[PDB]
């Protein structure tokens, strides 16, 4: 039906649709992820403009693609869960075709490929989402964290954040996280992720959601009564020092 | 050349939001208001039909509340014409789910199917997005009562109390103070009626322009009773709420 | 006469005005002696008598048109047949700008003076003649934006030494783009408060005139007036008005608006090489602006304004409620510092509404109930938003 | 044109006066009127009628030999050479309209002067052809 | 209009009459008010009465071209009225209503911008409804009070008919409440039209007093004309 | 001691008032004198009042004079002017009483066409413009060379091109390259902004252009800088409503003046625009525009030259890598490089450092090129070109 090209090379070389999707992502909720020796933590915030949103049926910001690999996004929430559905069905097809649980690298490559194709195909605007992929490969304990941009470029990050005010979280991670010396415990990773969030969220312990990913098919979602527990000693150690 | 007449519906703005869904979210505000309250015993859906006159038929007339399944009912806020196709597709999807699994379709599945339908048009095809937002209510053994909402953007979130349509902010502010976690059906109904009275643009509250849909669970367990309040029973709750 | 230090009584102060009188009397004595030595018959104040008798009366008023063969000119009075008036020696041949108002003699009609306009029939409204009120203290937060605006508009005028030593021409113009009701106009009031320069405000609507000709005419007049009264801090506001609206009173339609915008984009940069004319525009919709205006070299530092955060909200509450007849029952900590979204305009609007409500009851003190009622009143009277649904 | 909003009703006065002077009660039949427009698709139908301007001579773009004749005419004052092939130059210019050939001559002379030559050659003329033409950008021989 | 005048007084006259009051509560003096409602309901009467009793000159500009035409002088932009009004203070600028605002909503915001910086002048603008207006006007901080003039009720219609009926010779015992109760839909200016038409009807029979049944004739004619001209 | 203070303050005002009164808005300067009382000698000659009036048909001798609105007298000479010095269209200083043709006067020129003549030669030079060597060479060969050394053009017997376009993206150097010409020339440099040629009353733009060209022809050698001709540049088109036909009228008057039934007369004219697409093809036709310069975005070497030119001043730290700075700034017009230099200077000031280093320039270029990218002009206007 619609064959008109929507992504056209600008006279300065950039693609206007892709660089507009960059800003569309820049207005999304902040999402941050860090990795330890054997633990990767995906931290995220929620919108506090409106209240009376329950927790049980509210769609989780971090969506489970498989038992060993999880995904978190930022930006336009509408389009991101489509990528989630495509990634899940592709993972099942990969299980059928290769008799092997999917790897983080392959899934991230597929997501970058589908975003690239939508930037390529005519009549379709590029995705306005930016995704974070975390998990553990089968029989491997190494946490892998991957970021996928709407432009289609993917890279590994020891600690990356996306969304609004991502510059502040980036510079915070640039000095309170060491790439060569990652935190050695799940508690330390969670504490770093939480302390990173208060630099932007500035209250909102109710709408701070954190997912901890562990090897051997272990994915947990810390509830509020533990997040506020971490926040207690974090704010206790903040002002007194 | 068939280019100058194109409007480029699916185009990113210089700052970076879509423009057609932006104006759909304005078209929503110009439609009749709807209210949805999540109570412990059930869910109450009420809406005030717009453009009312003495010649409007009320005996058999439902334009804002629609039935998709014996357990799941929805509230329409926006262009009824565009909502009709979505309602038909939702009913088809629910019946196909009953075909495939022979078990009642959970609300989240249908909500996703409709959100995907909206998103498909907001993404490609170059067609205008649907200018309708839904309010989903239903029951199951998974999470109990569920109360979602939809948008022309195709995003859905869970809500303990929502009101999409005209004067959304006023209705939300009014309901948030009076909302607790322990009402029965009657308390939610009277709260919704008071909110509609305090948000309407007319003077009084006559039974002609109010529609009610309630979800109740009594002696029978596992099956709720879906009743669309007819005008004869509609005029009854007016005296109970004191508005009369 | 000079200024006098110190303010209070002091013997050195008395010595200072003693020097003042000593020098003044010495000038008076020198002038008296010089005059007395001069040949009064052509000196003293007989020059005034000669000037008056040569000038004749009454002196008519006309318009100059040329300075051909100086000591000759072609005036054009509204009724006279455009004589070939000769220019006398008394007039200053430097103020005879083609188009001025000369003073013809009544009978012989020879120019005996130039009448300066000094009218400013429209500029007087434009010319900032009394500082509005608010200083930079009244702005809560926004420290980065204040610093940028200072180093762009204030420091070049008050303290040019840093820039001349550094060797950089100061940033020409600044555009304050941001969300509506966030202090984009307050900051202009602040920079107008402390200023050593004329502050000619203009709003983009007034450039959308009705006649075809007077679209660029107004802009040319505004920037000429800014140039002559150097330095100038011209404050074109609501610059997006030219793009949108499409007023029926405008005879040209879109094309006349385009010509007016072209004249603006020229006068800002110009071939004329204007001097110290700083330009500060502010708008809500930066998107609908032809990028010729916002191009670097015309307005360099594009300051972004953003809705205040919780700490900024509490600071705004504190500064705005500083002049409050507040009862202790009101708690500022939970007053509006709720994190449920506000703006720089809402905080003042609710204060004004609550003050009005307290006036209605004739209660000289402010109650927490009245503050809460005004809070909810402002909340209902609020077009919430549209784009949040995309990310909701 | 009919208009209630606003119009150019002033110029139409002159147009109708010209129409009445060309034809009507006054003729005098001894005042020929030439007119050289550029956009004949805009002229009012009354002004295009007979009785008024009758002959409508069409001026087409020069033919192939016409281009050679134009180049020969406009290269008299300048110090040309004796080896310039006018036929080749005329063929080089394709849909060149009149003054676009005088511009070619001027550009060729300017190039010859810039390079220091005391008289133009065929190479200078070709360079001028490339200068005047839609190759006003030229440069960048990338990917042919 | 009992409540409407009640807030109009405290928003317009109270600042001008008692400027010292708007200092102890620490609130800026309100710049101006917005009055809306169906046409012919008193939107200029409530402004004129307050401008009269508060003793403020009542300027009623309704367009730049008309202002320049009436004052007979050239002007490029509308602030020429502002300098001329500053000399004669206190004063009230009243702009009416019936493209984008025809300039009536333009000059409103142009005046409101200048008055933010320029100060005992208030602006009252009368409109027909509150969604055709520019959102800049509706922004808080700018124009403050949004006052409703709903179409008069039966009691309000009776009061208006009584007020405008104390201008002609009236036969004893005219049940004006009955006539107003018969008058449905008509509002404000129609009442004055009814009274004037009744006065004319009394003349037509060469009589000396106005009667109730002549009031019936007048109200019937006014209703017929009002419902016909709506076509 | 205030008893002293009172008359201490009083004496100031009393003495200054006394001095002002004893020593004695519309005059020249008494201290400069020069207002001698010999003006009675140049005053008794009542011939100074001379009615101005435009002459008309020369009755073979009797002259018809058309005093603006007093009369339409028919008048002879006044013995102070040769009989061949008066011709139709000239303005005559007609004597007041017993009217006579005394003194011919220069032709009437509209005042509004007078200030559009630069007598305040701007502060730029050809050294300032960088990365535009070929374009500046073409501009020179068109405008400056014919006046400076016309002998070569006579030797070759060619007519140098008269008329040159300066199309390009905004903020590339068009107005700069015209200001440089204005500074480095010796001929009059009448400047015309495009919007100025749009008056209110119908047909006034045609008079504007006609009087402008007459003034230009009055001088021996003149350069006209029609600028932003995008304003009066609309291509001829019809829409039924007669849209903006007055601007079209002005444009055709200009086109006829440039090349009509009469040669131009050494009136070399420079145009300049940011959207040359919307120009009527008649203007683009050679004869009124010969060369079409292509001021475009500079390359890496152009960027380096721009940085060197705009950083000749400034306390730059020695050892800065200008090549690296130029490379990390792709497809940015020279105005953006100037803004980068200004912001680099500014960032050092905010940190109180008196010398801006490479680390400062990198931050400034990141902020300007990357941060202020959404508000960029060189990406839309490139399409128009
Ligand atoms: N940070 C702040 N500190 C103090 N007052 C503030 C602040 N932000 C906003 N305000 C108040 O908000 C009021 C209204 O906002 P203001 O007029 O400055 O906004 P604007 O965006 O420039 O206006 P507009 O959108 O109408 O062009 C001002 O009178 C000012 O007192
Ligand atoms: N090649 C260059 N050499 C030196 N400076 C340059 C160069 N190119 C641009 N600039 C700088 O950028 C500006 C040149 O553009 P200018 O301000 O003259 O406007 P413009 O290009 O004529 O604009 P517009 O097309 O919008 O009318 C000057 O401020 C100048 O310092
Ligand atoms: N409530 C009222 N009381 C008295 N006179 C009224 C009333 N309403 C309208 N009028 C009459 O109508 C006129 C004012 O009309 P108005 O309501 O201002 O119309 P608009 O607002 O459309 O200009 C006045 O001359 C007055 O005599
Ligand atoms: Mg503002
Ligand atoms: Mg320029």
């Amino acid at each position: 039906g619609y064959d008109r090209a929507l992504s056209i090379f600008s006279p300065d070389g950039h693609i206007f649709q892709v660089e507009y999707a960059l800003e569309a992502v820049k207005r999304g909720t902040c999402a941050v992820g860090v990795k330890g020796k054997n633990c990767v933590v995906l931290g995220c915030e929620r919108r506090s403009t409106l209240k009376l949103q329950d927790t049980r049926i509210t769609p989780s910001k971090v969506s489970k693609i498989d038992s060993h690999v999880v995904l978190s996004f930022s930006g336009l929430n509408a389009d991101s869960r489509i990528l989630i559905e495509k990634a899940r069905v592709e993972a099942q097809s990969h299980r059928l075709t290769l008799e092997d649980p999917v790897t983080v690298e392959y899934l991230t490559r597929y997501v970058a490929g589908v975003q690239q194709r939508y930037t390529q195909s005519g009549g379709v605007r590029p995705f306005g989402v930016s995704t974070l992929i975390a998990g553990f490969d089968p029989r491997d304990d190494e946490p892998k964290l991957y970021q996928t941009e709407p432009s289609g470029i993917y890279s590994s990050w020891s600690a990356q954040t996306i969304g609004r005010n991502s510059k502040t979280v980036r510079e915070f991670l640039e000095k309170n996280y060491d790439r060569k010396e990652p935190p050695a415990t799940v508690e330390e990773c969670v504490k770093l992720t939480v302390r990173s969030l208060l630099e932007v969220v500035q209250t909102g312990a109710k709408n701070i959601e954190i997912t901890v990913v562990k090897p051997d098919s272990d994915i947990v979602a810390l509830s509020s009564e533990e997040i506020n527990q971490y926040v207690t000693q974090i704010e206790q150690e903040k002002q007194e020092q | 050349g068939s280019r100058r007449y194109d409007s480029r519906t699916t185009i990113f703005s210089p700052e970076g939001r879509l423009y057609q869904v932006e104006y759909a979210l304005e078209s929503i505000s110009h439609a009749g208001t709807a209210i949805g309250i999540m109570a412990s015993d059930g869910i109450v859906l009420a809406a005030e039909r717009k453009v009312t006159s003495t010649l409007l038929e009320q005996d058999t007339s439902t334009e804002k509340l629609y039935k998709l399944n014996d357990k799941i009912a929805v509230a329409v806020a926006g262009l009824t014409a565009d909502a009709e196709i979505l309602i038909n597709t939702a009913r088809i999807h629910a019946q196909n789910y009953l075909k495939t699994y022979n078990e009642d379709i959970p609300v989240e599945i249908l909500v996703r199917r409709l959100s995907d339908i909206k998103q498909g048009y907001t993404q490609h095809g170059g067609l205008r997005p649907f200018g309708v937002s839904f309010i989903y209510a239903g029951y199951d053994d998974r999470y109990g009562y569920q109360l979602y909402t939809s948008n022309p953007s195709g995003n859905y979130t869970g809500w303990k109390a929502i009101s999409v349509g005209a004067n959304t902010s006023a209705a939300q502010t009014l309901l948030q103070m009076d909302y607790k976690d322990d009402m029965k059906v009657d308390d939610a109904i009277e709260l919704a009626l008071k909110t509609l009275s305090k948000t309407t643009d007319s003077s009084a509250l006559t039974y002609d322009r109010l529609e009610f849909a309630t979800i109740r669970k009594g002696a029978n367990d596992g099956e709720v009773y879906q009743k669309i309040f007819k005008p004869q029973e509609i005029k009854d709750i007016l005296v109970k709420t004191g508005i009369t | 006469l000079p200024n006098i230090y110190p303010s209070t009584r002091c013997k050195l102060k008395l010595l200072r005005m003693e020097r003042i009188k000593d020098h003044l009397l010495l000038e008076e004595e020198f002038v008296s002696n010089s005059e007395i030595l001069k040949p009064f018959e052509k000196k003293q104040e007989e020059e005034k008598k000669q000037l008056e008798e040569i000038r004749g009366n009454p002196l008519s008023i006309g318009t100059l048109e040329e300075i051909i063969d100086d000591d000759h000119a072609i005036v054009t009075s509204p009724t006279m047949p455009d004589y070939y008036v000769s220019i006398l020696s008394f007039v200053d041949k430097e103020l005879l700008e083609p188009g001025c108002s000369v003073l013809l003699h009544h009978k012989t009609m020879s120019i005996v003076g130039v009448l300066q306009d000094d009218a400013d029939p429209m500029v007087s409204v434009m010319k900032m003649d009394k500082s509005p009120t608010e200083s930079y203290s009244d702005i809560g937060g926004l420290e980065s934006q204040i610093q940028e605006i200072k180093e762009s508009v204030e420091l070049p005028l008050t303290h040019p030494e840093l820039y001349e030593e550094m060797g950089i021409k100061p940033p020409k113009g600044v555009i304050l783009y941001g969300a509506p009701g966030t202090g984009k106009t307050l900051l202009a009031k602040a920079v107008a408060n402390q200023t050593s320069a004329t502050f000619l405000r203009i709003v983009g609507s007034e450039l959308i005139q009705k006649y075809l000709g007077d679209g660029p005419r107004l802009c040319r007049q505004i920037f000429k007036v800014a140039g002559e009264n150097a330095p100038s801090i011209v404050f074109i506001d609501e610059i997006d008005a030219i793009g949108t609206k499409r007023y029926d009173s405008n005879s040209g339609g879109e094309r006349e608006i385009q010509r007016t915008m072209l004249e603006l984009l020229n006068q800002l940069d110009g071939f004329d090489d204007r001097g110290d004319v700083k330009v500060i525009m502010a708008t809500n919709k930066i998107e609908t602006l032809d990028p010729a205006l916002i191009r670097p070299g015309r307005i360099d530092r594009k300051i972004l304004f953003e809705n205040p955060d919780l700490s900024t909200k509490k600071k705004i509450l504190g500064i705005h409620t500083s002049k409050m007849n507040l009862s202790e029952d009101v708690n500022l900590e939970t007053l509006v510092t709720t994190k449920d979204d506000l703006s720089g305009a809402d905080i003042q609007a609710m204060c004004t509404e609550a003050g009005l409500l307290a006036l209605r009851e004739r209660r000289m003190q402010v109650t927490a109930e009245d503050f809460k009622q005004a809070k909810e009143r402002v909340m209902k009277n609020k077009v919430e938003e549209n784009l949040e649904g995309l990310y909701l | 044109f009919d208009s209630e909003k606003s119009g150019d009703r002033e110029v139409q006065r002159t147009m109708l006066e010209l129409l009445n002077q060309l034809d009507g009660f006054s003729s005098d039949d001894r005042v020929k009127v030439l007119a050289a427009t550029n956009r004949v698709d805009v002229l009012d139908p009354a002004l295009l009628r007979s009785g008024r301007l009758d002959r409508k001579i069409e001026f087409p773009l020069p033919s192939e030999d016409s281009r050679a004749q134009i180049l020969q005419i406009h290269s008299r004052k300048m110090t040309t050479d004796d080896d310039i092939n006018w036929q080749e130059l005329a063929r080089s210019t394709d849909e060149f309209n009149g003054a676009q050939l005088k511009a070619v001559t001027v550009e060729a002379g300017m190039i010859a002067l810039r390079n220091g030559q005391s008289s133009v050659k065929h190479e200078d003329f070709v360079e001028g052809i490339s200068e005047v033409q839609a190759r006003k950008s030229k440069s960048v021989s990338f990917y042919a | 209009l009992t409540k409407q005048i009640k807030e109009i007084k405290e928003v317009i006259e109270l600042p001008v009459k008692h400027p010292e009051l708007f200092e102890s509560l620490g609130i800026a003096q309100p710049k101006g008010v917005i009055l809306y409602g169906p046409p012919g309901t008193g939107k200029t009467l409530l402004a004129r009465a307050v401008a009269h009793h508060t003793d403020c000159k009542f300027i009623r500009v309704s367009g730049a071209e008309l202002v320049q035409k009436y004052i007979g002088e050239g002007s490029r932009m509308v602030r020429e009225l502002f300098v001329m009004a500053r000399e004669h203070a206190p004063s009230i600028i009243f702009m009416d209503e019936i493209g984008s605002g025809g300039g009536d909503s333009e000059v409103q915001r142009t005046m409101l911008e200048l008055l933010n910086q320029l100060k005992n002048i208030k602006i009252i603008m009368a409109t027909n409804r509150l969604d055709i207006l520019d959102p800049a006007l509706l922004r808080p901080g700018r124009i403050d009070r949004k006052i409703e003039f709903p179409p008069p009720s039966v009691a309000a219609r009776a009061e208006i008919l009584r007020i405008h009926s104390r201008k002609m010779n009236l036969t004893r015992g005219i049940n004006l409440r009955k006539v107003a109760e018969k008058m449905n839909g008509c509002s404000g200016a129609d009442v004055k039209g009814v009274c004037t038409e009744a006065g004319m009807y009394a003349l037509r029979e060469r009589r000396i007093h106005v009667t109730q049944e002549d009031f019936e004739l007048a109200v019937g004619k006014v209703m017929n004309k009002n419902q016909e001209t709506a076509i | 001691y205030a008893a002293k203070l009172k008359q201490t303050e009083n004496d100031l005002k009393d003495i200054e008032a006394r001095i002002k009164e004893k020593a004695g808005s519309d005059t020249g300067l008494a201290p400069s004198h020069l207002w001698d009382i010999m003006g009675d000698r140049q005053r008794l000659g009542e011939e100074h009042p001379l009615q101005v009036a435009r002459c008309t048909k020369i009755i073979k001798a009797k002259y018809v004079i058309n005093l603006k609105q007093i009369a339409k007298f028919v008048v002879g000479l006044g013995e102070r002017v040769s009989p061949t010095d008066i011709e139709e269209g000239m303005r005559v200083g007609v004597d007041r009483s017993k009217y006579n043709i005394e003194l011919p006067l220069p032709p009437r020129i509209d005042p509004s066409v007078t200030m559009m003549t630069v007598e305040e030669k701007p502060d730029v030079t050809y050294s300032d413009v960088g990365g535009c060597k070929d374009q500046i060479e073409k501009l020179r060969e068109v405008v400056e060379l014919p006046l400076l050394s016309p002998e070569r053009f006579a030797t070759l017997g060619i007519d140098p091109p008269k008329g040159i376009l300066l199309y390009g993206p905004p903020g590339t150097g068009k107005t700069l390259c015209a200001r440089a010409v204005a500074n480095r020339t010796d001929a009059t440099f009448i400047r015309v902004i495009g919007s100025e040629l749009v008056q209110k009353y119908v047909g006034e733009g045609a008079r504007m252009v006609r009087e402008l060209f007459e003034m230009a022809r009055t001088k021996k050698a003149c350069i006209i800088f029609f600028d932003e001709i995008d304003a009066v540049g609309g291509a001829r088109f019809d829409d039924g409503a007669g849209g903006d036909n007055e601007v079209q009228r002005t444009m055709l008057e200009l086109i006829t003046q440039l090349d009509g039934f009469d040669p131009r007369g050494n009136i070399k004219v420079m145009f300049a625009t940011n959207r040359p697409n919307t120009l009527d093809p008649a203007l683009l036709r050679p004869g009124r525009i010969d060369r079409k310069v292509e001021f475009s975005l500079p390359d890496l070497e152009g960027r380096a030259n721009i940085f060197r030119i705009h950083s000749k001043s400034m306390s730059v730290e020695r050892g800065i890598r200008w090549e690296l700075i130029s490379r990390l700034c792709p497809n940015s017009t020279g105005a953006e490089l100037r803004s980068v230099c200004t912001e680099a200077g500014m960032f050092a000031i905010r940190a109180r450092r008196k010398v801006a280093t490479e680390k400062d320039f990198l931050k400034a270029v990141d902020k300007v090129i990357s941060g202020y990218k959404k508000f960029s002009s060189t990406s839309r206007y490139m399409q128009y070109n």
